[PDB]
Parts: structure tokens; sequence; C-alpha cells
């Protein structure tokens, strides 16, 4: 569990808690999606699930755990300002009930036919993941 | 090994396998169906193999052999409570957040160990096991049950020899469920159920990798059925072993435990291999042991986890609703339809907890009755963004007119779907009250009830918005969102 999905050439992390080597490898981003793509040279070992599924096991890394939740559709949700991002629109976020605090960004929800997206925010019993399936791109060339 | 029953799975695959008749002719494809299966059980032994003793003889020889092998059985004891059946009796107090219960993987049944089983031959060849997780399982503990010599076989004694799932039920019992939404799910669980076990049987007994299996020579609808049964009540979700993947697994002195409102409070510790669920709640010394099995509706409950639940908040009604091919807005929206990440047509849920509507319902409906000049603004210009993005804001109204249209449209359809059951609230009520009913109608009328009472909170509400954008068109309002 180090906080980012390796596939392909690529990795995928939030773009709040990116290293600067990440941007010096940029090759695509988006701010409204707290999302950051960079090139790899190694080859990850994670798949991309291009399924429909609901619930699956994300990791709270503030419990050093994972938890099974069951999450809403990718819809756009308001989002609180904090230390980070101040309050703007932000899409693709699957919403669900759980255990999120500060620092616990970057755990990874997987399902049956692989990785969804990526925990993105969270508070007040809250819990956001940013969707990663849409970017069909996102694969091996 | 009798032919006739070849015969009969044949038959019933060749029926079954038909797409759906469509409406009023479900109920006797239904009966069809229910009647091969009633027949070919009553041509059968049933349960394989039967424990000599009850079931609550066994729950000391689940304590020594988790104890055996590093799983807490301290702090709790089993009984039979009347409301839930078998349960944790907690033996002392358990405060919030205290952990009292954790399993070695060692002891947990996966797909990954079935893998490992004596199913792998059979695994390794049949896609069906490969796609459900579930099914897999069910078929790993089938085959361990008739194994004396399984390290699981202690777990399998304790296992309830009969459930309360929809396919436990008689001909009058889905006839109460008659008119409602769930009587679909049923039909659609008791056809894959038959597909399936007429299909198994056959490659079973063709199959020659399955020579080995102890599953060949006693492979009845019974124990098909309480396989399943108890996969789908009992199930929890896990990674693999390597961590790259999740699978579905039956988690033993866990899943005993019944469910109460509440926060999920179950997680596997993979660094430590192992499964830890944290109190849910303050047990004291004689309340029962509950946990949260998940926001799963009352539907899903009574078809899955096979009971009911009362003052279940996270309840709904699947609502199919869609825009009709003669709307002279069709091509124009589309463009939304596309961008909003809303399908042509789906299947959306009525809230029991306020808000009754759903940020995708919000949506869809926003596009089902908006005018055609206010259908370009969400789509040219600087707040076109920001238009998308509060697109399911209820407190952001794209139009009051639109409001205005879509609580009418709201009533309208729920109005309509009131009308279209076959009985009255009155009357439900009054039956529960009055008769004596067994447990598996209770639940299947509480759920025709539930439904009908979420509509008509859905319909209440819709009312009162209804007026107060009323009283807005009276008020005047500078701000439009
Ligand atoms: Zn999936």
């Amino acid at each position: 569990q180090s906080g980012a999905i390796y596939v392909g050439n690529f990795r995928v992390v939030n773009r709040h808690l990116a290293t600067h080597n990440d941007w010096a490898n940029l090759v695509w981003e988006d701010s409204s999606r707290d999302l950051l793509v960079s090139s790899t040279t190694a080859q990850g070992c994670d798949t991309i699930a291009r399924c429909n599924c609901q619930t699956g096991v994300y990791y709270c890394n503030s419990r050093r755990k994972h938890y099974p939740v069951s999450f809403s559709k990718p819809s756009l949700i308001y989002v609180e300002a904090s230390e980070y991002y101040p309050a703007r629109y932000q899409s693709h976020l699957m919403l669900a009930q759980g255990h999120s605090e500060p620092g616990d960004a970057g755990g990874i929800l997987r399902c049956q036919h692989g990785v969804v997206g990526i925990v993105s925010t969270g508070g007040n019993g809250l819990v956001g993941f940013a969707d990663v399936r849409d970017l069909l791109w996102l694969d091996e060339e | 090994s009798p032919k006739e029953i070849l015969n009969l799975t044949s038959e019933l695959l060749q029926k079954c396998s038909s797409p759906a008749p469509g409406p009023g002719k479900e109920w006797e494809e239904y009966v069809q169906i229910r009647t091969l299966v009633e027949k070919i059980r009553k041509k059968q032994k049933g349960l394989s193999v039967t424990f000599d003793g009850k079931r609550e003889d066994y729950f000391p020889d689940l304590m020594k052999w988790a104890s055996e092998n590093g799983a807490s059985v301290e702090g709790f004891e089993m009984v039979n409570f009347k409301e839930e059946g078998f349960g944790l009796r907690a033996t002392r107090d358990i405060k919030a957040e205290e952990l009292f219960l954790w399993v070695p993987r060692k002891l947990l049944m996966t797909v990954e160990s079935a893998k490992n089983s004596v199913l792998g031959p059979l695994y390794s060849q049949d896609r069906i096991l490969q796609a459900m997780g579930n099914i897999a399982l069910a078929f790993h503990l089938l085959c361990e049950r008739a194994s004396p010599n399984s390290f699981w076989q202690p777990y399998i004694q304790t296992l309830p020899s009969e459930y309360d799932t929809p396919l436990y039920f008689e001909e009058d019992e889905v006839r109460y469920l008659q008119s409602t939404q769930a009587i679909h799910d049923v039909f659609s669980q008791y056809k894959n159920t038959a597909r399936q076990y007429a299909y198994f049987y056959k490659v079973i007994q063709t199959h020659p990798h399955a020579n080995k299996l102890p599953l060949k020579d006693s492979f009845t609808y019974e124990d098909y059925r309480w396989a399943v049964s108890s996969v789908m009540t009992r199930q929890n979700q896990i990674p693999t072993e390597d961590g790259s993947r999740v699978t579905l697994a039956l988690i033993p002195l866990w899943d005993m435990c019944n469910h109460t409102n509440g926060l999920i409070t179950t997680g596997y510790n993979l660094e430590d291999d192992r499964c830890e669920c944290v109190a849910l709640q303050d047990f004291r010394a004689g309340e029962q042991i509950y946990i949260f099995y998940g926001t799963r509706s009352n539907a899903e409950f009574v078809i899955h986890s096979g009971f009911f639940f009362d003052n279940n908040s996270h309840d709904r009604v699947k609502i199919k609703l869609g825009v009709s091919k003669s709307d002279r807005l069709y091509a124009m929206k589309a463009e939304v339809l596309a961008r909003a990440g809303i399908p042509t047509s789906s299947v959306f849920a009525l809230h029991f907890t306020e808000p009754p509507i759903s940020a995708q319902l919000l949506a869809f409906l926003r596009v089902f009755c908006m005018t055609e000049e206010e259908l370009k603004e969400h789509l040219l210009g600087d707040s076109a963004i920001d238009r998308i993005f509060t697109l399911g804001n209820s407190e952001f109204p794209v139009s009051w007119d639109n409001e205005v249209k879509l609580w009418t449209f709201l009533e309208d359809r729920a109005s309509l779907l009131l009308k279209t059951y076959k009985t009255t609230i009155e009357e439900d009520k009054s039956v529960l009250k009055n008769h004596d009913l067994s447990v598996r109608a209770k639940m299947a009328i509480k759920l025709r009830l539930g439904e009908k009472e979420i509509l008509e909170k859905a319909v209440k509400s819709a009312a009162v918005n209804r007026e107060y954008y009323r009283q807005q068109m009276e008020e005047k309002a500078p701000l439009p969102k």
C-alpha cells in the first residue's frame, strides 16, 4: 500500500500529496479531480476495473486496515474547504460512509474486477472516492 | 445414479434458458419452474450428509477448534434468541470500539482456498466458477461438507439446516408478494438458481475432473440450495492473499451475529492476515452481540439475508423511469445525458430517509421536464461548468417552473404507483395486527407494507415541496440559484 496506482508506464496518485518529481514527469492532470497521472519507467502490477460494482474494500490509512464499504455512483458533490483544496467543484466523486481523517488520502478501494478509484476526501463521517475508470487511455500501449 | 434426474434437469435448463416472457405470464413461468423444482426435490433424499445431533450441540466443537488456531472464543457465548434465531451473547461488558473478535485466515474459507482444494481441477476449466466468487465458495463449502476429515468440518457442523430466503418460499408466501417490485427479483433469483443447478449437475456427471469430488455421489437440490443460501446470507469481502484483488469469504464465529442499525465495524487486517471486528456499541452483560451487515435495502435483506428489519432508515424502492422516444427535446437532451453520466434508462431508488430523492434522480428529473430555452444555458457560458456541477444541488434550482413541473410529474408517477398495487395499506396493517401468519409470510407482507409506506411518504414530500414552490411563486426571490 504505497498510496498510488502502478499500471503500465503510468502512475496515478492524488494531486495534493504528489511530489515535484511527479510533475517533472507530468503527462496529464486535473485539479477538479485531485488526480495526478505521471509516467513510470517500470511496469505496474495493478489492473484497472472496467465494471460497475458499488461495493468494494478500501484501506483506512488512519487504522492501518482495510474496510468494506458501499459507495454511490460517480457524481458531482460539494466539498468543504480544507488546508489543501479550497471549496470548489469536484467531479467523479464517489461518496460513502467510513473513516477518513487527514492523511488518509491515497488508499485504494478494490472490488472483484480491479481498481475503481482512490480515496480523495473525508470528514463528517463521509468518505469520497475519485473515479479512475473513465479514462480508458490508462491501459497498456 | 438414476437417469431420470438428468432428464429433469435437462428439461428445467431448457425451459428456464428462455428470456423473460413478460408481464402477467411471469407468474405462470414461475409456477411451471417451481413444479419442476418440487418434483425433483421429492424425487431426491435432500440433505446428502446430515448430522446426527442438533445445531446447538456442536458449538463447543467450534470453540475448541477455533481456540486451537488462535481465534478468540472468550467474551461471548452461544444462545438461541427467539427473534433472530441463534446468535452470540456477550459474557462480559464490552465498550464501544472494543476488539473482542479475531480469526486467522487459516480458518477462513475463500475462493483461493477452493482453488487449493480438491475442487481445483474443476475450477481450472469451468468459466462459471471463475466468474462469481460466491458460486465457487458455495461449491467449496459443499465439497468440504461431505468430507469427514475436513479442516472446516466443525464450522460446517453448526450451519443451520434451513433458512428463510425466498428459495424457501411456498406458492402462498410468494402470492402474498404479488403486485410488488421485489417479486421480479425473486423471479430472477429463482430462475438463476434453477439454471445453475441443472447445468452444474449435468457437468459434474459428465466432466471427468469431477470424479474425485465427494459431490458426484450425491448432488441434490437441497444441498445446492442450502449452500447458496448460506453463502449469500453470511458472506463478507476480503482481499486475496497477495493483496492484488479482493474476494468473497465466509468468516466463522463472526457471521453468526445478528444485525442492527449502525456503522460498519468489521475489517480484515492483512498485515496480521486476520479479520478483526470492533464493538458496534456498548453491549452490557446479557445483551446480544450485534453488528452492521451493510447499507442494503429491506428488499435485498429479504431476498438475500433472509429476514426483514424494522425501522431501517436506508430503505428504497426501485423505480423504472426514462425519457420516451417521442419527445422533441431528445436530440438536444442527449448531450447532457452523455455529459452528465446519466444513462438513457436505468433503475432509480426513492430513499426513506430525508431527502426522499437522490442526486442522480434530481438530475434525471431536471432533464425530464425542463424547457428548451433553459436547455442551452448549462451548455454555453462561464457558468455552464458550475451549472453542471450544481445540477444535482437541491438548494440550486435551475428554474422555478422546471421545479414545479418536476414535482408535478413526481406526484403523478407516485400516485400511479400507489394505484398499481393490488391491496391497500390499511388492509396490510390489519392483517399484521389481527392474523397469525408464518415467519416467511410475515417478512413478505412487511416488505410490501414498507414499500407502500415509502411511496406514501414520497407523495407527501412531493406535495409539500410543490406547495412550497407555489408559495415561492407568490413570493419574489432575486437569486435564481
Ligand atoms: Zn468490480
